[PDB]
C-alpha cells in the first residue's frame, strides 16, 4: 500500500521483492528500483535465483524502463546518484539502499534531497545511524526516525535472543565469530580491495574478517557494550550462515535449560523471529527460512555452567529479506503520513 | 635485458611476473606495474597466489610506491589514465595489456602517446587492427616496425591454433566447430550480479556457463585457410583455474585413424612445437596439469574418429600459466626483432 | 495404483520419490524401501535434499522399519541381499534397482526369485539381454511378457536419444559424437581415494573428468540405425547437479540452417514430445534448469551449423529429477501394460 | 633405515610417504603398504596430488606388486585383514593403520598377530589407547610403547601451544571449534553414514559435528579435564583448517603479550611445530606449511584480559604427516631394537 522504493538492486533487493510479492498482504509497495543493470537484464536476472531458482511468477518488461510482476508494473531506473532518481518526481516514500555505498547520512540526504520521505538501509550505518531489529529496538522506533539503517544479517541473528541471554541468565560477556558464506564484498578471484581478505579470491579460501555485529550488538544494546567482541569468518559457501558463540553469563545452568528458553522465546516472540533446530541439520537445511535464527539447541553447550556455546543459523539474505520486509511494515505502521 | 612494463596487473600478470622472475635468462626487464590496488596489497596479491601460491622466493616492499622482489625492486604506477603512466620517463619498450580495457588499436596507442615503444595485447583485439602474434604460428611472421603494436588473443585460442594448424597440415581437416572448458574469471560473477552478458553474469562458482570465444575467429584469423572453418562455444566451469578444449573435425584424409594422429601429434609436439606442445598418454584430470608450461596436452586415450574423418580431440592448457610463458617468449623473440 | 518397490535408495530413489509423492495421480504403489541405512537416517536425507531440499510436505517415521510421507506409511527394507527382500511377501509387482549393483539380468531376476513380477533398471545394462527402453523412444514399442525385466540408461543416453532421433528422422543426420557435461556423482572421489577408473578416482570437487559413456551406444541400441554413428566422451564437472551436452552432427541434408532446425526442435519438442522435450529460448546456465521436468531443454542461441550440415546442438537436464520422472512415466505405462 | 611399513594407503599416507621421500635424511623406511586399490592405479594416485600436485619425482610400478620411488621399490599389497598382511614375512618392525577401522587395540593386534613389532595410528585411538605428540607427550614415549596413535591433525595442532597458555597464564577452561575442511568421512553425496552430518552431501554444506580434541586435550593433558570442549565444523573446503579457540585464563593479559609468547614457543621448541602468522593470510596460504600450527597473531584477541580468542591454522594431512614422520623418528630413537 504505501510507496516503496528500493536502491542498488543487489541480490538483496532481489530475494527482498521476492519475499515482497510473496508476502502475504504486503502492506507496502515498491514502485521502482535503481541499478547500474539494465531492465531486461534485470528482469532475467531476478527471474532465476542461484539457490531458490526461478522465480514462481512471471516478470516481463512491462515497458522498456519498467518490468511487470505477473502484471505488476515496476519502475526500473539505473544511475549512481541519488539525485538523478525519481522520489520527489514519483513522490518516493522510502528508499532502500542497497549499493552499501550511502553508508553515511549524506548518502540518504542524497535521496531526501530528490524528494525522498525516509531512507532505509540494509548495511550497518557507518557513524551515528539508527538500525532498528525486530523484537530488539522496533518499538524505539518513531516516525521521526526517518533515517534508520539495518546492520548485517549476522548481527540482527545475534541480537535478540542473545538480549534474552543476558535477560535470562546474565551474560557477563563472551565474545564470538560466524560462519559467514562469501559474497560480492569479496572479489571473485584475487582482485585489488581495500582489505587484502576482501581482496581474495577466496571461491576456494576461508576469510577471516570481522563485522560490525561485535560493536552492533553493543549499539542495538549498549548494556551489551564490551561484552562481545567478535569476528567474521567468510566461509568458501555462497549461502545462508551459521553463528558460533561461547558468553559468560552471570547465571550458572545447563545447556538443555537454555535450549528450553529458546524455544519458548520462539514462541512468545521470537516466534517467526527464531527456530529451535534439534535434527543434524546443515546449510541447506534453513534455506527459505524466515526465522531470523535456528538455535542447533541439539548442539548448543555450556562450560562451566556460565560458558556458553551456542549454534544458530542466518540465511545470508532472504531471512535478511524478511527483517527487512516487517520492519517497513513497522514503517507503515506509526504511518499517519 | 629489456625494458618493460605491466599495464593492468590482471591475475594474469601476476602469473606472468612469476614466470618472469621463474626465467632463466628472461631477456627482458619488467620494472613498473599497473595496477590502482596500492603495492603493499599488489605485493601482498603476488606473494600469495591462489592456484598454486605464494611466490616460491621472497617479496619486499621497498618505498610504497616501488616495492622489490628478491631484492630486484620494482616500481609501481595505479592509474586507469594511459597517458598518466610514466611510459616515456620510465622509458618502456613495450606494453603489456593485462586489463582487456583497450581492445582497440587508439587505446594502446594512448600509452605509445606517453612514450612507450610497443604494446602487445594479452586478450583479443577486438577490432582487427592488430596482429593477434601467436607463438608456433605467426610468431616467425612477425616484424618489426610491422604494427609495432601486435597483439595476443586469449590462451582459448592460442591454445588450439598451433597443433590444429598442423592437423590440418598433415592430415587437412575439412572443418570442424570446437568447444572448451573453460573456468570461471573476474568477467563472470561469484555471485548473481548487475553484468552484461546474462550468463556470465550468474554466479560462477555454481554455474558452467554457456558462451562463446572470439577464438573460432581468431584461428581463422591466424589461419586465413581456416577463414569460416573452425566455430565453437565457450564452457566456462566454476573450476578453479583449468582450461581443456575439445572438436571433432572432418579430416580431409582418406579417413585415418586417430592414433596414428596421436603419434603424428606427439610427434610434432615433439618436433617443431617442442615446449610448446605436449601429447601426453597417461589418463589425467583437470588439478593433473597445474603450472605446466605446454600450451597445449593431448592424451590419445581421449581423440578418436567417428566417421573416419569425423575425428575428435581433447587437449588441456593453463588460462595464465601457458599463456604468461607465450607472453613471455613472444616479448623474448620481439626483443630478438628489437634493435 | 499398482505395487512398487525401489530396491536401493539411491539419490536417484530419493528424487523419485519426491516425484511420486509429487505426482498427481502416480497409478503406482511405492511401498517399500531398500537401503541398508536405517529408517530414522532415509527419513532424514529424503527429508532433507542438497540439490532442492526438505519434502515440501511432512515425512515422519512409523516404527523404525517403517516410517511415513504424510500420514501416508512406508515400509523399509534394508539389505545387499536380493532374495532376502520381500518381494514375494509385498507383493512388489516391480522392482527398481537403485544401486547399479545388477547391471545383469541374472542379478535383477535373483528379486524375481525373491518374489518380484518385474524389474526395472535405473541404469544402462551392463549386458544386452535387457530392454533399455526409453521414454518417446521404445516406451511405445514395449510389450507385457516381452522381457518384462526391462532396463533403463543413463538419463545422459535418455535426454539424447529421443530427439537426435526426431533431428535423424526430419533431417537426416549422417553422423556426430557427442560430449556432455555431466556433474560428480558418488562413483566419483570426494578425495582422491581408492577407485577403479583413475579420473573419477581423482578428488571430484576440484576436477574435471574425462570419461565416456554407455550412451553413445544405448542411443544405438534404442535406435539401430545409430549403430556405430555416435560416440562421444563424458566429462564429469565439480558442480553438484545441471546435467548438460553438446554434439555437432553432420546432418544428411542440403546443408540447412540451424535456425529452422531450432523452429523443428521445439515444434516436435511441443509435438510429439510435449512435456518430454523443451526447446528454450532465453540464454541461461545451470542454476537456470534446476528440477525441471523436461528430459531435454534446448537454447536455439547454441545450437548452429559449421558446414551446412555439420550441424551443432546444445540442450540440457537433470540426471535425476528428469530422470526421476522417466521412471515414473514409464512405470506407469508398464501399468497400463499390466494387467 | 628402520622398516616401515603403512597401512589404508588414505591420502594421509599418500602426503605422509611425499614427505617421506621429501624427508632430509628420513632414518625411516617404509618397505611395504596396504590398501585396497591396485598398484598402478594407486602409483598413478599419489603421482598426482590434487593440492600439491603431481609428485616432484618418478614413480612407477617396479614390479606389478610393487612400486619403484625413483627406483626406490616399496611392496604394494592390498587386503582388509592384517594378518593376511606381510608382517611376519617382511619383519615389519611397524604398520601405520590408515584404515581408520582398527581404531581398537584389537585391530593393531592382528598386525602383531601377522608379525608387527609395533603399531602406529593415525587416528584418535578409540579407547584406552596412547597417542604421542611432539612437544607434548613424545618424551614419554618409552620402547614400551609398542601401541600407541595419534588424534586428528586438528587436536594434535591444538595441544602444544594451548598448553603452553595453560603454562603462561593458566587456562581456567574455555572450549574452541574448528573451520575444519570435509573428507571422506562425509559421504560425497548424501549417501547412508552412521552420522547424518557425515551422511550428507557437504560438498556444498557446512557440516556441525564434533571431534575426540574436545578429550583428546584432556587425555593428552589430565590436566586439561573437562577445561574445554569443543565440536567440529566440518567445512565445503578440501584443505587445510584453521581453529577457533577463546579460552578463559587465570592470569589477566593482552593478546599481543600471548602473541609474543607465541612467536617466542615457536622459537625455543614449537620452532618448526608451530609458526605466527600476522600478515592477511587465508588456507592458500598456509599449504605444504610444515609447523603443525601458523598462529595469526595479527587476529588473536582476549576479552576481559582472561577471555582468549585465538587463530591458527592446520594442514588437514600435510603437517600432520610430518607430525606423523617426527613421531616415527621417535621411535627410531629409543630403538635399541
Ligand atoms: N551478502 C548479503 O546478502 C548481505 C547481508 C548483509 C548485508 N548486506 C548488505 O547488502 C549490500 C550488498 O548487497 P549484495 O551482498 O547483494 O551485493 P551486490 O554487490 O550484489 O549489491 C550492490 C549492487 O548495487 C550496485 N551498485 C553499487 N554502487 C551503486 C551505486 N552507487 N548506485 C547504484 N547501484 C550501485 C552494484 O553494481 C550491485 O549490483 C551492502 O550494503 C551490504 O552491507 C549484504
Ligand atoms: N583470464 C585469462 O586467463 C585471460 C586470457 C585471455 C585474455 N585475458 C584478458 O586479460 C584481462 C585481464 O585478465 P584477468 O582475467 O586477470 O582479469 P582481471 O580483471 O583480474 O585483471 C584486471 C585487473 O586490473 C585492474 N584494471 C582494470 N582496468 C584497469 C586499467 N584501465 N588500468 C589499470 N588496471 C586496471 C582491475 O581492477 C583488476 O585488478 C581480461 O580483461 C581479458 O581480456 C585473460
Ligand atoms: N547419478 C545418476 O543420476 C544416475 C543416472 C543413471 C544411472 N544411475 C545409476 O544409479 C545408481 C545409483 O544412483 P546414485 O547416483 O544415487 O548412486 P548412490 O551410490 O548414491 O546410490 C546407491 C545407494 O544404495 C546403496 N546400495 C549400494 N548397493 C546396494 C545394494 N546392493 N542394495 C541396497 N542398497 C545398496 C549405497 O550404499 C547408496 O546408499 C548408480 O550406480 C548408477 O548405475 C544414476
Ligand atoms: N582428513 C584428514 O586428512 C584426516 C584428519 C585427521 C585424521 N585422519 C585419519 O585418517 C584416516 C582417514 O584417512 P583419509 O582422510 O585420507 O581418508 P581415506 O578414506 O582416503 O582413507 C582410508 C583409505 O583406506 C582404505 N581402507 C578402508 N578400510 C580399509 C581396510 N580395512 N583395509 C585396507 N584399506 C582400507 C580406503 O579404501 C581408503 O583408501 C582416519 O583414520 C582418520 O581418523 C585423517
Amino acid at each position: 500500500k504505501l510507496k516503496v522504493a528500493i536502491n542498488g538492486f543487489g541480490r538483496i533487493g532481489r530475494n527482498f521483492l521476492r519475499c515482497w510479492h510473496g508476502r502475504k498482504d504486503s502492506p507496502l509497495d515498491v514502485v521502482v528500483i535503481n541499478d547500474t543493470g539494465g531492465v531486461k537484464q534485470a528482469s532475467h536476472l531476478l527471474k532465476y535465483d542461484s539457490i531458490l531458482g526461478t522465480f514462481d511468477a512471471d516478470v516481463k518488461t512491462a515497458g522498456d524502463s519498467a518490468i511487470s510482476v505477473d502484471g505488476k508494473v515496476i519502475k526500473v531506473v539505473s544511475d549512481r546518484n541519488p539525485v538523478n532518481l525519481p522520489w520527489g518526481d514519483m513522490g518516493i516514500d522510502l528508499v532502500i539502499e542497497g549499493t552499501g555505498v550511502f553508508v553515511d547520512r549524506d548518502g540518504a540526504g542524497k535521496h531526501l534531497q530528490a524528494g525522498a520521505k525516509k531512507v532505509l538501509i540494509t548495511a550497518p550505518g557507518k557513524g551515528d545511524i539508527p538500525t532498528y531489529v525486530v523484537g530488539v529496538n522496533e518499538e524505539g522506533y518513531t516516525h521521526a526516525d526517518t533515517i534508520i539503517s539495518n546492520a548485517s544479517c549476522t548481527t540482527n541473528c545475534l541480537a535478540p535472543f542473545v538480549k534474552v541471554l543476558d535477560q535470562k541468565f546474565g551474560i557477563i560477556k563472551g565474545t564470538m565469530t560466524t560462519t559467514h558464506s562469501y559474497t560480492g564484498d569479496q572479489r571473485l578471484l584475487d582482485a585489488s580491495h581495500r582489505d587484502l581478505r576482501r581482496a581474495r579470491a577466496a571461491c576456494l579460501n576461508i576469510v577471516p574478517t570481522s563485522t560490525g555485529a561485535a560493536k552492533a550488538v553493543a549499539l542495538v544494546l549498549p548494556n551489551l557494550k564490551g561484552k562481545l567482541n567478535g569476528i567474521a569468518l567468510r566461509v568458501p559457501t555462497p549461502n545462508v550462515s551459521v553463528v558460533d558463540l561461547v558468553v559468560q553469563v552471570s547465571k550458572k545452568t545447563f545447556a538443555e535449560e537454555v535450549n528450553a528458553a529458546f524455544r519458548e522465546s520462539a514462541d512468545n516472540e521470537l516466534k517467526g523471529i527464531l527456530s529451535v533446530c534439534d535434527e543434524p541439520l546443515v546449510s541447506i537445511d534453513f534455506r527459505c527460512t524466515d526465522v531470523s535464527s535456528t538455535i542447533d539447541s541439539s548442539l548448543t553447550m555450556v562450560m562451566g555452567d556460565d560458558m556458553v556455546k551456542v549454534i544458530a543459523w542466518y540465511d545470508n539474505e532472504w531471512g535478511y529479506s524478511q527483517r527487512v520486509v516487517d520492519l517497513a511494515d513497522i514503517v507503515a505502521n506509526k504511518w499517519q503520513a | 635485458k629489456l625494458k618493460v612494463a605491466i599495464n593492468g596487473f590482471g591475475r594474469i600478470g601476476r602469473n606472468f611476473l612469476r614466470c618472469w622472475h621463474g626465467r632463466k635468462d628472461s631477456p627482458l626487464d619488467v620494472v613498473v606495474v599497473n595496477d590502482s590496488g596500492g603495492v603493499k596489497s599488489a605485493t601482498h596479491l603476488l606473494k600469495y597466489d591462489s592456484i598454486l601460491g605464494t611466490f616460491k622466493a621472497d617479496v619486499k616492499i621497498i618505498d610504497n610506491e616501488t616495492f622489490s622482489i628478491d631484492g630486484k625492486p620494482i616500481k609501481v604506477v595505479s592509474n586507469r589514465d594511459p597517458l598518466k603512466l610514466p611510459w616515456a620517463e620510465l622509458g618502456i619498450d613495450i606494453v603489456i595489456e593485462g586489463t582487456g580495457v583497450f581492445v582497440d588499436g587508439p587505446g594502446a596507442g594512448k600509452h605509445i602517446q606517453a612514450g612507450a615503444k610497443k604494446v602487445i595485447i594479452t586478450a583479443p583485439a577486438k577490432g582487427s587492427d592488430i596482429p593477434t602474434y601467436v607463438v608456433g604460428v605467426n610468431e616467425k611472421d612477425y616484424g618489426h616496425d610491422v604494427a609495432n603494436i601486435i597483439s595476443n588473443a586469449s590462451c582459448t585460442t592460442n591454445c588450439l591454433a598451433p597443433f590444429v594448424k598442423v592437423l590440418d597440415e598433415e592430415l587437412g581437416i575439412v572443418k570442424g566447430t570446437m568447444t572448451t572448458t573453460h573456468s570461471y574469471t573476474g568477467d563472470q560473477r561469484l555471485l548473481d550480479a548487475s553484468h552484461r552478458d546474462l550468463r556470465r553474469a550468474r554466479a560462477a562458482a555454481l554455474n558452467i556457463v554457456p558462451t562463446s570465444t572470439g577464438a573460432a575467429k581468431a584461428v581463422s584469423l591466424v589461419l586465413p585457410q581456416l577463414k569460416g572453418k573452425l566455430n565453437g562455444i565457450a564452457l566456462r566451469v566454476p573450476t578453479p583455474n583449468v582450461s581443456v578444449v575439445d572438436l571433432v573435425v572432418n579430416i580431409e584424409k582418406v579417413g585415418v585413424t586417430a592414433e596414428d594422429v596421436n603419434n603424428a601429434f606427439r610427434k610434432a609436439a615433439a618436433g617443431p612445437l617442442k615446449g610448446v606442445l605436449d601429447v601426453c598418454d597417461i589418463p589425467l584430470v583437470s588439478v593433473d596439469f597445474r603450472c605446466s608450461d605446454f600450451s597445449s596436452t593431448i592424451d590419445s586415450s581421449l581423440t578418436m574418429v567417428m566417421g573416419g574423418d569425423m575425428v575428435k580431440v581433447v587437449a588441456w592448457y593453463d588460462n595464465e600459466w601457458g599463456y604468461s610463458q607465450r607472453v613471455v617468449d613472444l616479448a623474448d623473440l620481439v626483443a630478438n626483432k628489437w634493435p
